[PDB]
Formats: structure tokens, sequence, C-alpha cells
């Protein structure tokens, strides 16, 4: 996995590859790693797939409940507190390394959350198996006060570094831009990987080639 | 049944008379508090008076300790009127609710939500027969996350709401008339105020309102005034000297 | 606080349980619910209580409920208590299926729900459930079945019966007209007759009738909740036959 | 207290079979500010009377129309604290369903769960029933729904209904001019007209709250200006 | 790891045009090499539009199937409708995760139709799971079981988009059979279910029995 | 009354809680306790005049003055058992405060906690409310005296001098004549004995020795709890007695 | 990690490096190991990041509760009426970085709201409740903390909460983290009683610089917090390199 995020002008930008592996096998080639928490808060997930899916769903629904009961814009700090407390409660056995980003009254914020429950407010970060490659690119090229287009290009370059240099990453590049007034989830954003060779004609088995022992037809309604 | 006015159960007409009697118990304390909202601030003024209760006021009583204004947090305070045991109990409930909110969510609760959570607590007393009602009505002020003042008021029935200005006390229809007159008089001016001018006008309006309600000359030593503003978001009382200066200005006008 | 206790689960000087008698009075004050067994399935019929012409009369059955695929009930009494117990009985049927990998026999389900009701009459200090159930179903052990439950946790099997208001008239009509080998159509027409005669009229009204039946056909048990159109067809057939 | 010998039913059967506490809660509802809902062709509207006691109170601080989830709204007639508790519970159950099944809670499922919660308080020991009625409107895959929940825990499916003060006369007014093939605008006008006929005096954009769910869109509470436009005619 | 080798088995899902197919081997292993049954189906019908394939430990297969049947039956009786396939998929994920730390040793797939009610449109729906409920939504095919690598190779090489029911049957059957022929602990028969909005066709393949 | 006075959890139609008022009556019928702030300390006195006919009680064995951390005086008027309960709770709160923070619990926080404890027994329909009012007080050089009195309803107020129990009004009338913030505790002893001789008509110069508990926290005792020695109470008792018998 | 506290004549100074690492990899270049508990009470974090972070969050909550319970009823102080600034810019000047990034806030200063220290929790109380929390779960928790603050009773104070949940008060200086072992004797030799603000600042900065030079687990930038009776000053130093004549 390669997930990354950075802060730019009045916006937070997240990026992710889309590979899920089961051992050395690619289990999902187009899995989504960018998760909607609220209109102004998203997060990218690396680690155990099931933990990420269920932790981000729980966080999203609790955040919506909080928003309804208070009628105020959700805070990124609240997501940090809730998530870190949960993860700490599980002493790192919930393997969730999360880049959390959003925009609220305190402006654009980005946090790197670790499975044991620590958090860190940062201008940029990357997590996952490809985080070292993406961090190389981000450290080389990050700047304060980038425009959204520049930030998108840099996030894409970082994710591509992870995709092409880490075996655990691959697939397409997904991006989300989170501003004060809305978000923009682009999926796919890059699509750098496709099948190169195709056979000149797809194998179509003639009808009746497979031998069968029994057959029953059962109609519906 | 014969006990429909003893427990929190409906009477034939649909009333819960225990709630009415708890409200009357609040009214019996003879304590008056007034909260007023400005453009960038909010004020609460209360009498530094012992609630009319079984015991009376001794001349060895330390009158500085008598108060009905409390801090819930650094930035949220309130006035609690009613039975002093119940008022202290509600103060502690509100403080613990605010602290729990802060720990759970990593940011301070604003006044509206704290009032609503308190009232959700009170509703449980209104529905469960084995608990007495808390004879306590409160006013809560603070500055919300958009730098706007908040003024909210709860009462024993668990009903809360926001206000431009409010009064807890024996009389409240006539207090409402006085407050409405003061607010429209303040609003009819078109000149823009400074932060300090706004705070001064709000405090003067609160003092003059409490005075026109109680119908006697307030002495600075016998009232308390607490403010929250965008200049100083902390809920802080003001000195007896500043209250006295506001009173001298009010009288000479 | 004992002065406020109404002592629901306490014997009366005649070995009676007053809360149960009052719950039975409430059930007797509810609209008529009838049931009868043919050779083609169990029929449940009910009179709908009018509230307003603005009620949504589409796919809205409020007196006959599916418990499982092979079980369904009619309700007489407090509808919210009935909703509680119906949820419980659906849970019970599914629990039996989970534990035994086969569908629950009807009598066992009736026994479980009646145990809930009896327990409320014996333990605790709460009021009993104010509902009577007409539970019908099919299973291989006992074929088509029909049961009647009351607030005391009692029950009993029936070939035809009625609960709710004016059950005496409907029961007499069933006693005179119910036969041991009836077809589904004959059963439906007899159900319409007893519903019409218990509601003090001669031609029944589709707007006020809930009719459903439960058949074991070709090995599948299948429940049919007649719409207003199908009931209108049956009303025309009834007015032909009478 | 809440356990031991002191947990006995406060709602019990009378000789005639009635549960008088439920009747008294019903009276309490019938004395409350009117509310109503209308199921139109491509949406459902819930409207309420919100009469400000004084010029001091902040209207926005009091909303009798609340959102439970996207596409589901709720209004009540009766005691407001009870309403707050039940609204919090409804939101909780909506998110519990959403966590189990991913998608949004179906209106019928929510209504059944909330009705069961209401019913519990007419049987469990040491409590009174809730003193309110709820109207729950929503849109899901299976169409538009308008449900009422009574203090006893019974629920009804409505094409249009009114709860609270003099709701029989309001019901006659609403049934005189409701068809199942109305539009959103016609429904809003009808709701406003019904409330006018009930309210004594002159209504305005501050005396009424309105919530809509139409054309497969998220539930929306009409602002002051939108209601003002609806009131221009 | 070896727990999954105790019984063996695999499941495979595939979609065509207005059709979807689910297939499984029929073996019940014991001790990784002893075949004790040849009619142990891994395919279960939740409702007419929702099937689940459960590979892994047979005890956990049966237990999870019973839990899922309980949940689906309760949901559908309460709602008075058939459970949507996506709601069922999310529910299965939640059930598997609820046992996150002592999980059911199962490798499920879900195959069925997502109904888009206007008339009704039937969109094939496929999902593969891990034992703690992570989900992989797909349009072409899903695989699970100890034969996963062979099924992945066969599907990547042979799957053809938008096949009719007969083409779908031939393709999924060939994929399953070729994959099974390379596995020591799977096979001994194959059942293939081809789903259309109108009918279900259940076939047993004349497969290898060694 | 009218049936509204059988439970502490039922408000009367006029808004009053009658069980609390009945407890107040019980307390006002019980023995007298007072605490007085002086220039260099606070002085507490309990007059056990209800025990005047109990001739066989061991001399000076019944004492109503306790302490919390060796620097806070806590006394009461009302039921002994309830007061012991509340004092146990006060000490438990002091222990917990030290455990959590390693400093002694401040007087005002302890007062709030005790008052909340007491108030919690007025809320339910199955618990008897405490029939006792509590005096809690301390004194140190920098802060001078702090005296709080907690009511059975749970209301705590701060005083310069307090009298609870029987004949409290006459005692307050006598106490209020002089500003004791400028008098020393030793000098206040004789005043208190004179007040006892006058106000409590059940007390004479014969049982003044065995019926009165005296304690203080003052400069002489290093601002820590101490029962006043009989070698200090004796001359003061004799002087008050002779002065009174003169008039 | 290197965290230091030094008591000087008019206050207490807290300094730290900012590097957080997982092995040899630096996961966070510039963490924030000096955290405000109350307006006049800070803690320096050492040990496992998750442990110290969650402990400090709990302690902040406890401190809010204590502070609001410390508030007395009434009004007070109706009459009561209540140093050479560090040239931080010159400390942070480097030839090769001059206006390369003009916008850079390297300093902040604020005044106490509780001017008389009427309700601010005592430093000792907060430190001891923290020690209690760590000790109760010292089978799992591994983090060492330094508390620094000012209260009206004991003035400027340092409390070291060591691993396993013991507490020691320091009256001169406190050091923790893998980097402080290297500067142990340097600080011991250079420390004197009643140092000025300038001397204390230079000393604490040089201590952190030497520790970062010698310890791979330390690095990044340097954060210095100065706590006085009336205000708190915070500085960031980015000129951390060490130049040896030899
Ligand atoms: O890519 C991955 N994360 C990214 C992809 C999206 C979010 C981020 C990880 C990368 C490796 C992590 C493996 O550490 C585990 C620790 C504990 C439990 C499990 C895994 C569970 C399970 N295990 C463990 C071995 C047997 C088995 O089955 C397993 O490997 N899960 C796979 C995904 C499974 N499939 C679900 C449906 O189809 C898509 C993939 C998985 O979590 N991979």
């Amino acid at each position: 996995t390669t997930i990354c995020g950075l802060v730019c002008q009045n916006a937070v930008i997240l990026g992710a590859d889309t590979r899920a592996t089961e051992g050395p096998i690619v289990a999902d080639k187009n899995c989504s790693k960018l998760h909607y928490i609220s209109k102004n808060i998203w997060c990218a997930g690396a680690g155990v797939a099931g933990d990420l899916e269920h932790t981000t769903l729980w966080l999203q629904h609790n955040v919506e409940l909080h928003r309804l009961n208070t009628n105020t814009q959700p805070r990124v700090s609240m997501c940090v507190s809730r998530l870190t407390q949960e993860l700490f409660k599980y002493q790192g056995y919930k393997v969730c390394a999360i880049v959390l980003g959003g925009v609220d009254v305190n402006g654009p914020q980005l946090y790197g959350i670790h499975p044991h429950g620590s958090s860190c407010l940062l201008p940029f970060t990357a997590l996952g198996s490809g985080s070292l490659n993406a961090m190389a690119v981000l450290e080389a090229k990050y700047r304060d006060n980038m425009t959204i287009e520049e930030g998108k290009n840099l996030v894409c370059e970082a994710i591509c570094a992870g995709i092409f240099n880490d075996l655990g990453s691959g697939g397409n590049v997904d991006i989300c831009v989170i501003t004060k007034d809305s978000y923009q989830h682009i999926r796919p954003y890059k699509e750098p990987n496709m099948r190169l060779y195709h056979l000149p004609h797809p194998t179509i088995y003639p009808k009746g080639t497979t031998p069968i022992l029994s057959e029953k037809i059962e109609y519906i309604k | 049944s014969m006990y429909d006015r003893h427990l929190t159960i409906f009477s034939p007409d649909g009333n819960l008379y225990q709630i009415e009697y708890a409200i009357k118990a609040v009214k019996n304390t003879n304590i008056t508090s007034v909260g007023v909202k400005g453009e960038n601030c909010a004020v609460i003024i209360s009498q530094k008076k012992m609630a009319t209760q079984y015991i009376s006021q001794d001349k060895l009583l330390d009158y500085n300790n008598i108060t009905n204004i409390y801090n819930i947090t650094d930035e949220i305070g309130c006035s609690m009127v009613g039975m002093p045991g119940d008022c202290l109990s509600m103060v502690y409930k509100a403080r613990s609710e605010a602290s729990e909110f802060l720990y759970s969510n990593g940011y301070n609760v604003n006044a509206e939500t704290l009032c609503r959570n308190i009232c959700d607590k009170i509703q449980v007393y209104t529905q469960h027969a084995y608990m007495r009602l808390h004879a306590c009505s409160g006013m809560i002020i603070g500055i919300d996350e958009n730098n706007k003042p908040e003024l909210f008021k709860f009462d024993p029935s668990g009903f809360c709401a926001g206000y431009r200005a409010c009064v807890i006390g024996n009389k409240e229809q006539e207090s409402i008339s006085v407050l409405e007159r003061l607010l429209e008089k303040r609003k009819k001016k078109i000149q823009q105020e400074t932060i300090d001018e706004d705070i001064r006008n709000t405090t003067i309006l609160a003092i003059e309102a409490l005075q026109t309600i109680l119908a006697f000359d307030l002495k600075a030593s016998e009232i308390e005034v607490a403010i929250v503003s965008t200049k100083n978001r902390n809920f802080t009382q003001i000195s007896e000297k500043e209250i006295d200066n506001y009173l001298t200005y009010i009288a000479e006008r | 606080a004992r002065r406020y206790d109404s002592r629901t689960t306490t014997f009366s000087p005649e070995g009676r349980l007053y809360q149960v008698e009052y719950a039975l009075e409430a059930i007797n004050n509810a609209s008529i619910t009838i049931g009868l067994i043919t050779k083609d399935g169990v029929i449940l019929g009910a009179d709908k209580v009018f509230i307003s012409k603005l009620i949504d009369k589409a796919n809205n059955y409020e007196k006959i409920y599916k418990i499982d695929k092979h079980i369904f009930c009619g309700v007489a009494g407090l509808n919210a208590d009935a909703n509680i117990l119906i949820n419980q009985s659906r849970l019970y049927a599914q629990r039996y299926l989970y534990n035994y990998n086969e569908v629950q026999p009807v009598s066992q389900l009736v026994v479980q729900i009646c145990d809930i009701k009896q327990s409320y009459t014996q333990y605790g200090g709460l009021r009993p459930y104010g509902v009577s159930f007409l539970i019908g179903g099919y299973d291989t052990k006992d074929g088509y079945q029909l049961y009647h439950t009351d607030p005391s946790g009692n029950y009993s099997g029936w070939f035809a019966t009625a609960i709710g208001t004016n059950n005496l008239t409907a029961s007499s009509v069933l006693k005179q007209e119910w036969k041991n080998d009836m077809t589904l159509e004959e059963g439906l027409l007899l159900a319409l007759k007893t519903l019409a005669k218990s509601t003090d009229t001669e031609i029944p009204k589709s707007e006020k009738i809930e009719l459903a039946y439960l058949t074991n056909k070709d090995g599948e048990v299948y429940q049919k909740y007649l719409t207003e159109k199908e009931i209108e067809e049956l009303i025309k057939l009834y007015t032909q036959k009478y | 207290m809440a356990d031991g010998e002191y947990s006995f039913s406060l709602t019990t059967f009378s000789p005639t079979g009635k549960l008088v506490q439920i009747e008294y809660a019903l009276n309490r509802v019938s004395s409350s500010s009117p509310a109503l809902g209308i199921r139109a062709k491509n949406g459902v509207i819930i409207a309420t009377e919100k009469k400000s006691p004084n010029e001091l109170i902040e209207e926005n601080s009091i909303f009798k129309i609340q959102q439970i989830s996207e596409h589901i709204g709720i209004v009540y007639a009766g005691m407001p604290g009870d309403f707050r508790v039940l609204l919090k519970r409804a939101r909780k159950e909506a998110i519990r369903y959403s966590l189990q099944y991913g998608s949004e809670i179906l209106v019928k499922e929510l209504v059944k769960i909330i009705a069961s919660i209401v019913q519990e308080f007419t049987q469990t020991g040491g409590v009174r029933p809730f003193g309110l009625s709820l109207l729950i409107c929503g849109v899901d895959v299976y169409g538009y729904h308008l449900y009422q929940i009574d203090p006893s825990g019974c629920y009804f499916n409505w094409m249009a209904t009114c709860v609270g003060k003099d709701y029989q006369n309001n019901m006659s007014f609403l049934e005189k001019r409701y068809n199942k093939d109305i539009e959103i605008e016609d429904a809003i006008h009808t709701a406003i007209l019904t409330l006018k006929e009930s309210y004594e005096g002159v209504l305005n954009e501050k005396n009424i709250e309105i919530g809509v769910a139409y054309d497969n869109k998220p539930f929306k509470i009409l602002t002051q200006n939108e209601i003002k436009d609806y009131l221009i005619e | 790891g070896s727990i999954y080798n105790y019984n063996g088995g695999c499941v495979l899902g595939m979609s065509g045009s207005n059709c979807v197919a689910i297939a499984c081997d029929l073996r019940l292993g014991a001790n990784t090499f002893t075949t004790v049954s040849t009619k142990f189906s891994k395919i279960f019908k939740m409702n007419n539009n929702v099937y689940v394939g459960l590979s892994g430990l047979a005890t956990d297969i049966q237990t999870l199937y019973e839990i899922l049947r309980y949940r689906v039956n309760l949901y559908e009786v309460r709602q008075d409708a058939e459970m949507d396939v996506e709601c069922f998929a999310n529910m299965l994920s939640s059930i598997l995760y609820s046992n996150r730390f002592s999980p059911y040793f199962v490798n499920p797939i879900v195959v069925g139709f997502k109904l888009k009610h206007y008339k009704v449109n039937y969109e094939p729906y496929l999902t593969a799971y891990d034992l703690i409920g992570a989900k992989c939504e797909t349009r072409d095919f899903v695989v699970n079981g100890v034969t996963s690598e062979q099924l992945f190779g066969m599907c990547e090489s042979l799957y053809v988009k938008d096949q009719d029911e007969n083409g779908l049957f031939e393709t999924i059957s060939q994929c399953l059979l070729s994959a099974l022929d390379r596995d020591c602990i799977s096979g001994w028969g194959a059942e293939v279910l081809v789903l259309t909005p109108e009918k279900i066709i259940k076939k047993k393949l004349k497969a290898r029995m060694d | 009354s009218a049936g509204y006075d059988l439970s502490v959890s039922t408000f009367s139609p006029d808004g009053r809680l009658y069980q609390v008022e009945y407890i107040y009556k019980s307390i006002n019928n019980n023995n007298t306790a007072l605490c007085l702030e002086c220039k260099d300390g606070i002085i507490c006195c309990c007059i056990n005049s209800n025990m005047d006919k109990n001739k066989m009680i061991k001399k000076n064995s019944y004492n109503r003055i306790y302490h919390v951390n060796n620097n806070i005086i806590i006394t009461y008027s009302g039921f002994d058992g309830d007061a012991r309960n509340i004092i146990d709770r006060a000490r438990s709160e002091a222990n917990t405060y030290y455990y959590n923070f390693h400093t002694n619990i401040p007087l005002h926080i302890l007062v709030n906690r005790i008052s909340l404890y007491i108030h919690a027994y007025t809320l339910y329909w199955h618990m008897r409310p405490f029939a006792a009012s509590i005096i809690i007080s301390s004194f140190n050089e920098k802060d001078k005296g702090d005296i709080y009195c907690i009511e059975p309803n749970g209301a705590c107020y701060k005083y310069s001098g307090i009298v609870i129990g029987k004949n409290k009004e006459m005692f307050k009338t006598e106490i209020e004549k002089k500003d004791y913030k400028d008098i020393n505790v030793r000098d206040a002893i004789e005043d208190i004995y004179k007040f006892i001789l006058t106000s409590d008509d059940h007390m004479n110069k014969n049982n003044l020795q065995n019926l009165v508990n005296f304690s203080w926290i003052c400069k002489e005792s290093s601002y820590e709890f101490q029962n006043i020695h009989e070698e200090i109470l004796t001359p003061a008792l004799n002087k008050a007695v002779e002065y009174i018998e003169k008039l | 990690t290197t965290i230091i506290g030094i008591i000087y004549d008019n206050g207490v100074m807290l300094a730290c490096d900012s590097r957080t690492s997982s092995g040899t990899f630096i996961s966070n270049k510039c963490s924030r190991k000096i955290n405000r508990i109350n307006e006049n009470l800070y803690v320096c974090r050492s040990g496992a990041s998750a442990h110290s972070q969650k402990i400090i969050e709990i302690i902040k909550h406890y401190c809010v509760s204590m502070k609001n319970e410390n508030r007395k009823k009434g009004r007070f102080h109706e009459g009561e009426t209540i140093d050479e600034e560090i040239d931080i810019d010159s400390i942070n000047y480097l030839d090769y970085n001059n206006n390369n990034d003009n916008n850079l806030v390297t300093k902040n200063k604020y005044f106490y709201e509780d001017k008389f220290n009427d309700y601010n929790p005592l430093v000792e109380n907060v430190a001891h409740i923290t020690k209690k929390i760590i000790y109760t779960n010292n089978n799992f928790l591994s983090c060492a903390l330094i508390f620094g603050g000012y209260d009206k009773i004991k003035k400027q104070q340092l409390y070291a909460v060591n691993l396993n949940g013991s507490i020691i008060e320091k009256h001169d200086f406190a050091v923790s983290g893998s980097g402080s072992i290297y500067i142990q004797s340097y600080l011991q030799d250079k420390y004197k009683k009643f140092m000025t603000k300038k001397e204390c600042f230079n000393l604490i900065l040089n201590c952190v610089k030497y520790a970062m030079h010698n310890d791979n687990s330390s690095g990044g930038l340097i954060r210095i917090v100065n706590i006085t009776k009336s205000f708190v000053e915070e500085f960031t130093v980015v000129n951390t390199q060490m130049n040896f004549q030899y």
C-alpha cells in the first residue's frame, strides 16, 4: 500500500494506490483506500483491510451522529481523538495506519495516525509499504502554499513512486481534494497500469464442450 | 389515582404536577438572574442573595461567599437559581459533562450543546418515578466556534432554548416586557459599536434591567456580574468597583 | 414506595388475577378476529377498525402478521403489546431453525410465546400483555393447525374460532356452517359470512376486511394476504351465493 | 429505585380494560401545538406550528422538525424533553442499522424500532409513558412514507394526518382537499392552509416550520425565506 | 493456514450479461488427504437473488451459514421484502468482523443480482471476502479457497466480458475444472449454478475423482 | 402535609419538601454546637445539655468534635450515627484526594463534596435523608479562619461564626455583640462559657465541666487540631461562673 | 529523544528535540514533545509515542476538572495589583538561509489569565496524578515525563516521572530520553544555582545540540519553553549543527 496526503492552499489532498494483497497474490486490483468520514473530513487507510473498513465506517457514522446532535461542522481533532483512543484501546492489534485530513474552523489539517494510537499533525506524510518511496518524492518536492493543481500533481507523483517501487502497491491512483466548502473524489485519477499483451482472439469454448452428469432447471416466480 | 400528583405520572388532564411544583420551588427562592446578549459578548447578572430557605441570613454570614454564578469551564459559566443543593448538584453535573465532552472529542463543548445534554439528563428525572426533580433553573453563556455569544436557559422540565435576553425569578412576564423595551431601545441606534463599547452597553443593559425588574436600587456589593466576550472569551466576574461605576453611570443619566 | 405498587401478580380472594381479567376485557373490546381450517389451508380474517379515510390502505395489514413461512397470526387486543410478542415469536421460530436446522412445529412456537405471557403473570410486578393471538400454520407433524392464546398464557387448539368483540355471533355462525372437509373458496366465503354477521350487517365491506390464508401446495407452504381487489371479488361471489 | 422491589408497573389495566396512563398521555398530546404531514406524489412534507412565547426567544434554537438521517425527518406534538430523548435514540438506531447493512435505514424498520421503544415505557416498571406523538416521514427504495407513533407504541401508515391541538377539525380540513396525486408545492400550500385554519390569528414565516423529502433528495427543512415565498400567495 | 488445508475446497463466482454463475467443488476432506464426502456443497441460497459460497473449515462453514440464514430470515420477515444483495454483503462483512480476534475460518463469496427498480433491471453482483470481513467488489469474477491461485490464473486468462448463459457456463466450468486438477485437496465433483432473473440452472460436472 | 410529606422525593403543591423541614426541626431540637473565628484561631464548642439527666455516663466521654487531617474541625448537631457516616465520608474523600494529588484536600472542595454526598440522600424514594447539620472549619496564618455549615438539604454557606442546634438564636444574639476577629481564642473561652450559662437553661455551673466539649485550631496548637486542656478551661469556667453569679 | 528541564533564577525552561523514529526510520521529523497541560504547566514527553500521548490527554482532562473544582465562590483581589529577551533571530541566523523562507514564526509569548494563581492546579498535584496513572498500569506503560511549571506555593518546579511510575522532584535540572545520557556530565559541570534567563537558555540549547549530535534517536529541531510567574515564552531553534574547531 501507498497512501499519502499533503496540505496546500486552503485544501487538503489525499492520494492512494488501489492494490489489496493476500500474501504474494493480488487479491483486489482496484480496492478503494480513500474513505469518506464527513463532507470536510476524509482519510486514507493502510494495514489490515478489514480493520480499516470497519474502523472508518464506525468513525464516519459516529461523526454523523455527533454532527446531527450538535448541528456544527465536524472537527478533524474529534476524529483524531476518537480514532487514537480506539486504536490505543486495542494496543496496535487493530492494524490501522491512517492519514486523516480535513478542513474546519482551524483551517486545513492533516494527521498521521498509527496503529498503536499515536498521532501527529503534519504538512505532508505517507503511510503503507510504499511510504518510503512516496516520502522520498514528497521530501524532494514539497513546498508550502502550493496550489491545488500543484498539490494534485505532487500527490500523484508520490503515489506513483510507491506504485512502481513497492511490490505491495500497484493499480491506479485515487485522489481526494478537501476544501472548506466541499470535496472532490477522483477515482481513478491516473490509471498508469494496464494489461499490455492481449491474445488476438478471446478463447470461446464451443457449446457443450464441458461434460455434465446431471442438470435441473428451476424457474423463478 | 390518588397519587397522580406525587409521582411523575400523567394526571387526567395530561399534566405532570411534580414538574410544576419543582418550578414553583425554584420561584420560591426569590432569586433573580438576568442574562443579556450583545453582538460580541454576553452578560449574566444575579443577586448575591441567599435563597429563601428554612434557615435565614445571619449577620455572621460571609456575604462574599454567597453566589449564584459558577464557571462550568474556563469559557462557559452559568447562573443556577433554585434549591442550593440542587443548584450545586447541577453545577457538578454540567462540569463533568463538559469535561467528558472535552476528553472524548478533543475540543471544548459550546454552551448550546452543554445545555441540551444537561436537559437530556433532567428528562430522566421527569420520566422515572423513584427520583426527585431537581428544583433548579439555569442560564448558560459562552462564545461559540464562530465568535458569536450564546445565551441558553433550562428549567426543571428539561426544556431549554436560546435567548436574546432572559430572566429567572419570581416575575417573568413583566421582566420580559422590561427586557424587550431595553433591547428595542438599544437596537434602534444605527451607529456601529466598538468591542469595548459593545461590552459596556451590554453590561449597562443587564444592570439596568435587573434594577428595573427588582424595583429597588442595586448596591454593587449585593449583586454579581459575569461576562464573556470575543475580547476575553474566559467567563469572568467583574469587580465590585466596576459594578459600582456602572451603577453610578446608570443613576446619573 | 410500596404504597404505589398495584400488585399485578397477586392472587385475588377468589383465586383470580385481576390484571388478567382486565386484559381479557380489553381483548373482548377489540375488533373481531376469526380463523378456520379447511382442507386447503388455514384462513384468518379480521375486521379493520376505521380511523380515517387517509390511512394508507395499500399493503398495510395491521391485524394479521407473518411469523415464519409456515406460521402466521391474527391479533386481538393492544396492538403495541402484540407487536412486541410478534417480534418475539419471529425470533423464536428463527432460533428453532438455527438450533435444529428444521422449521419450528407450530405448537412449540405457541408454547414459547404463551410461556412469555404466563411469566409476566407470575414473576415481577409488571402488567400482563393485553393481546390474544390466533396462530395458524402448517407442519408435517400435525398438518394444518390453529391456536388461540389469551393474556394468562393459556392456549388451545381449534378447528374454527373467533376472538375480539362479538365473538359469540361469529362462533355460532362457524358452529352452524363450518364443515370437516371444506375447500379454500368455501372457507373464504364462510369467513366473509361470519365477519359480516359479527359486524352487524349483511354484505361485508372490502375497506374493513383483512383476509389471509396459508396453504401447503406442492410441498411449499405459502401465505396469501388478499388485497382489496381479491376481497372485492370474493364479496361479489358471496353476494351471489347469498 | 430502578431495581429491586421498587420496579413495578405504573401503567396498569382498569376494570374496563383501558390503560388510563396512555389515555392521559394522549390528552397531553391533544393539548399541544399542532403538527401534520402530507404524502404527495413525489415527496412527503411535515409541517408544524412554532409559536414564539416572547420576542426574546431565539427561533432557531427551537426546531420541532429534526432530521434523523438523510431522507428521514421527524416532527412531534407533545412534551419536548421526551422528544429530545426519542430523537437521540432514533439517530442511534439509524446509525446502528447503517453500520450493519451499510445503506440507510428503511423508514418502516426505524418506525417499528422506535414504536417498540415507546411501548416499553408503557409496561416496564417505575416509569411513565412518553407524552408525545411523532410523525416520521421519509424516502427509501420502497417509496415515500408518513408514519405516526402514539404514546402507547402503536404506529399508523398515513397519506396525510395531523396531531395535537384540535386535530379532528384539522383532519377534516385536510381530508377535504387531499388527493394522492398532488405535487410538492400543492402539498406545502395545503399544509400551510391547514395550519392557518387551525392557528388563531395570522401565521408567518416565524410561526411555522416545514420539512420536505421529494424527488429522491435528502430531507430538507425549509428556511424562513422559502416559507415566506410560499406565504406570499 | 493448515486449518484451511484440513478440509480443502474452493468457490468461484462469475458474471455474464444478465446472468451470474457460482461454482464449487464437492469434496469434504479430513486430515488434508482423506476424502470423506463427495456431496458437500459450499453454495447456499439466501434468497432468489443472493447466493453465498463458503469455503474453509466445514464446521465454520455450517455455523456461518446457519447464522446468515437466521439473520436473513429475520430481516426479511420484519421488512416483508427480499434482502438486497448489497445489504447482505455488508451484513456478512460485519458478522465476520464481529469475530475479528477469534474468527470463523471461512473464505466466503457472495454472488447475485442487484435489483434497480425503475420494470426491474438485474445487475450482476459479486464480492469476495477474507475471514475478518474485508470485501472485494468485482464485475468479472471472484475466487476463494485453497485453490485461489489456480482459479485466479484461469480466470485472468479465460474470462470473457458479457457472455450469455451458455458461454458463462462453459467458461466458469472450465476455469473451475482446470484449477481443481492441480489441487491435491480439492475436487471430487463440481456443482455449477447459473443464475438468470427468470431461472436457475443447477449442473453437476463429470469431474475428476482423484 | 396533605399527603405530600411522606416522601423526600415528592414536592408539595406549594413547592416545599416537607421531609427536609421535619429533619430541620429534629436538628433544631438537638444539642448545641458552635464554631467561632478569633484573631489567632477558631474555637469550637459542643454543649451536650440533652445528657444532663444521664448521671452514669463516663465523665467527658461523649464528644461531638472530630477532625479530618489533623487541621480541619468537623462537628455536628443531629443523629450521631448519620454524623459518623458523614464524617467517615469526609475522611474517605480526604484520603482519596491525598492519594490522587499528594496534597491535603482544600477545605472548600471538601465542603462541596460533603454537601453533594448529603444532597444525594434527598433524591430517592427509598433512602432516609441524613438528620444532621455539619460544621466544617479550619484556620491557618495566611488565610485566617474558614467556617462552613452544611444543611441537611445539602446547602453549604460560609460564616465568621455559626451556631446550630438548640437555643441557637440566643447564642447568636450573644455571639454577635463582639467582633471576635480581634479577640484571642483564650479570651473567647470565657465569653463562650458565659453564653452557655445564660442561653442553655439546662446548664449550670455544676455540669459545665462534664457537658461541654472544647477544641480549637490556633497558633498555640501550631494550627493543628487539639482539644483544649482542662488547665485552660478551668480558670475560664470559674471566671464566667463567678461573673454570672455576681449578676 | 532528548528532554531537559532547568530551573533558573526567575523560572523553569523546558527543551526538547523533535525527532520521532521507528527503528532507524524517522516517522516524524518535528514532533511536539513539550505539551501545555495548563496555562502555566507543561510536560516533556519521552518513551513510546502512543503511551505518552494518551497519558497526557487523560492528564489534560484531569487538570481541567481540578482547575474548575479549585474555583472559589465570590470575588477576590479588589485591590491586589499584579527581563532581557532572547535574541532568537540571531540564534537562528545561518548564512546559507537568509530570507530563503521569510515567513517563519519562531517565537510566541502569552500571559496568564489566572494572574494571582487562584485556581490553577498545583504542579505537584498534576505530576502526582500522572504518576498514579502510570504506576497503576506500569505493567504495560513505558514512558518517562518531565513536568515543569509555576505555582504560587513552590514557585518554579521540576518533577521527573520515571519509567515504572516513580516521581522525584528536581530543584536544579532534569533530563530524560536516550540522548540525555550523553550530556549528563556536560550539564552537571555547567549548571549553577540562580542562573539568568540568558545563561539558562544558552545552556539548555547547547545541551540539546550536543545530545542531537551524539544520539541518532535525537534530531530535528529544538523547542524551548520558558515558564515564569506571569508569562510563558516558547521558541523554536533550527540552527542545530555543531561546529568543532578540531
Ligand atoms: O492489502 C492489505 N491492505 C490494504 C488493502 C486495502 C486496505 C489496505 C492487506 C495486506 C497484508 C496484511 C495482512 O495482515 C493481516 C493480519 C491479520 C489478519 C489479516 C491480515 C486478514 C487476512 N488474512 C491473514 C492471512 C490469512 C488471511 O486471509 C488478509 O490477508 N486480508 C487481506 C485482504 C483480504 N482480502 C479481502 C477481500 O478481498 C480483498 C483482500 C489484507 O488485509 N491485506
